[PDB]
């Protein structure tokens, strides 16, 4: 079933324009839409067909105080994404409060679009994780769409803001966002800026651009974690049946990324695995272990060798990992596309559940916890306060995310059949 | 009159022959007269359906 | 009979032009009105013969006030449409009153080409209701048509206006047209330019400029809503056999539009019908239920799976209906036109009795009623008051309207056999 994408705030619509313009390039797509003459592809899910083979994706942008979005206008491949469904404060509690008045119109666009396509899946959104206006209103819009789609699976691209620690309530947005993304939100596959900036000063010399050149790692991130759909394959053709395997616990449905050749501007298939598992790769920044790994490669890859490349793998014991989870890793294949570089060949990309993640989460939690003592910034302005008086969704939130980092350290623990 | 219409012209554009040209209008003929109930075996659904005419020219009366 | 087609006002001559236009096209008509050289159609109905095969249409332009004629004027195809009939205030008062005092020599324009012609069956009027000059105008018209044909029908290509809610008195015009038409006008085809822009969403980059791009989709609804009679087929080869299926009861007779491929620029029929039902595809913004529904499809169908299409959509239910009309849904074939684009060469239409259009009718109610009870905007222009003193022709429109409410549910519940 149709996937629809929906892209708010002004960094998520930047990264979901991006994803949507990668993927026009790599499907046989014109900036205005149009059915490439040059150009095999599954391109019903992602993007709504004409018989000429016109493709708009089923993108939904929502605007709050827009700025970057006159930007998006004024593209070349404004044609190309028109599901005329664009609608018009830096604190999550002003988005939310912003989100609530506007709700009904923005979810009469979603339900036009669940309309129209032939049937419906999944909502994968371009989230920022203490976004402004990004934040709080995904929130609210995420709590909204599992109430009115109970059957239905939403997925969440969270860039989790690290920059070395500009707003001063993160930590407070921040948590907030995780206790409304714990409880309602299916998936959750998360970045991170400091992580994907120090591959950028290890790749490039680019350190001052930071923002606009990442943009690209996390559209190749994008695209390769969709591209086993996008593409027909033997396993793996619904997003369901792939999520299956990466997310084993509910609660623990935080994702983990990895592309062998970070320098994607012949290599086979042992090697980009060996690459792939070590951490310089990983774009994320007591014992611990992986809860299970899964790795997808596309590229000229000879078959027989991918089993025997599965057991030197398991001989390197390059993954250590021994969690209540029985996962064990599956070497996955894609078709790479045509029409763009083939350069690097063979490239590959890992999805993985993985307890550090937790250390994440509690340093966002430590900088709220040091804040809330000091109470420097409990905001409490007259929509802060009014919104929230008792101010104790906060203490909410801290219990779930503090429930949420005993649980992966309970999940470390042998003994993750008992409660967690 | 348009599937057997379909079929006919189906079994006369690939045939080679007139003796199947004959034998493919002879079927398409005999296919309209049972989808239509102009059969010898249909005559009572016929004469009902007269009788379904019947009663609108009563009404425009 | 030929059908002579009297468009007024600037909207409506808008949407003539570009219709006649459509189907110069479509026919074998250059700019000039000339056989075209690399040209199966019956061309009878809708254009006049002339001896040197300029097919010149049965147009009759009313302007008032012109501005957008003189426009129409200095075109390419004004040599197409010359039967040289064109005779020279935003309230429905001042277009009424305007066309009364020119009502004798307008007539005698329809005159001279309803004797000019061989036979007439029918008067189609580009209407726009609360059109300013056009309302009023063509409410005064309508009146004069049938008392002049009382045998002759009339059928009215209403642009409904729905913009959000500038014309301040559009209510009350709107109001007054509604009376007219429910009593003076033989057949109603709604139109709406919320619905249009809201048609218009996913199809093509026009969500600034709608208005101005809404022109082309009126334009395909009007000529595929005629392509049965315009290109021969085994049956509705008349207008008023068409027209008898769509309207079974005379207060009930506004027609719902749809189009299955919005990007019209192999699908099956199954696929184009359970298309179509979709709301997606339909183009107008308590049990609610269809009285009668009926479909074209115009291209390469196959034949035996046009009945299987029948049975197959009865199984899917995808139209919801308990009327008290018997009139189920059917499946008709319309030929697509050489020398065009065959672009998505199967492709259709659903022309259906809908009782959600009383919502339409009544939200234009709602905003009279509150009008009427503020009384802010009467006009009071000396034309307004001295025309209506009583304003009473206000009220009897009301409970004219209000009776054409209480039909449409009516017809919903079970009992329409009993007086609606």
């Amino acid at each position: 079933r149709e996937i629809i994408t929906l892209q708010l705030g002004q960094c998520g619509n930047q990264i979901g324009f991006e994803f949507w313009k990668q993927l026009c390039a790599e499907h046989g797509i014109s900036p205005e839409g149009i059915v490439e003459e040059f150009a095999t592809d599954r391109k019903d899910v992602f993007f709504y067909q004409a018989d000429d083979e016109h493709y708009i994706p089923r993108a939904v942008l929502l605007d709050l105080e827009p700025r970057v979005i006159h930007s998006i206008l004024n593209s070349p491949y404004a044609k190309l994404y028109n599901p005329e469904n664009i609608y018009l404060g830096n604190n999550w509690a002003s988005g939310f409060s912003q989100g609530e008045k506007i709700h009904e119109d923005i979810f009469d666009i979603i339900d036009r679009e669940a309309d129209g396509s032939d049937s419906l899946e999944g909502f994968v959104l371009c989230h920022s994780i203490a976004g402004g206006t990004g934040s709080g209103l995904g929130s609210y819009l995420l709590e909204r769409l599992n109430d009115r789609y109970p059957k239905k699976l939403v997925q969440t691209y969270s860039v989790f803001p690290n920059q070395d620690e500009d707003v001063v309530v993160q930590p407070y947005n921040s948590l907030l966002t995780l206790k409304r993304l714990t409880q309602n939100a299916d998936c959750v596959v998360v970045l991170d800026n400091t992580a994907l900036n120090r591959i950028a000063t290890d790749r490039l010399h680019i350190q001052n651009p930071s923002f606009s050149q990442i943009n690209q790692l996390v559209s190749t991130i994008m695209s390769a974690s969709t591209t086993t759909l996008r593409y027909p394959g033997y396993m793996n053709n619904d997003l369901i049946g792939l999520i299956a395997s990466l997310i084993p616990t509910p609660r623990l449905h935080f994702l983990m990324t990895g592309y062998t050749p970070l320098t994607t501007d012949k290599t086979t298939v042992l090697d980009v695995m060996r690459r792939l598992l070590q951490p310089k790769n990983v774009m994320v920044s007591t014992n611990h272990c992986y809860i299970a790994i899964l790795n997808i490669i596309q590229g000229e890859v000879d078959p027989t060798q991918v089993h025997k490349s599965l057991q030197r793998i398991r001989e390197r014991k390059l993954a250590n990992f021994i969690p209540w989870g029985p996962a064990s890793i599956q070497v996955a294949l894609s078709r790479k596309s045509p029409y763009l570089p083939s350069a690097h060949r063979v490239s590959g990309l890992m999805m993985a559940n993985h307890t550090s993640i937790s250390s994440l989460f509690e340093r966002t939690c430590r900088q709220y916890d040091k804040l809330r003592k000091r109470e420097a910034f409990l905001e409490q302005f007259r929509k802060e306060d009014m919104f929230k008086d008792n101010f104790d969704e906060m203490d909410t939130s801290r219990e779930i995310v503090q429930q949420l980092i005993d649980e992966y350290h309970a999940a470390t623990r042998p003994d993750y059949i008992s409660w967690g | 009159l348009e599937c057997s219409w379909d079929e006919l012209w189906n079994k006369v554009q690939q045939a080679q022959d007139l003796d199947h040209i004959i034998a493919a209008h002879e079927v398409f003929l005999d296919t309209i007269i049972s989808r239509c109930l102009l059969d010898s075996d249909s005559r009572a659904l016929l004469n009902q359906l007269r009788a379904v005419f019947d009663q609108i020219i009563e009404l425009q009366n």
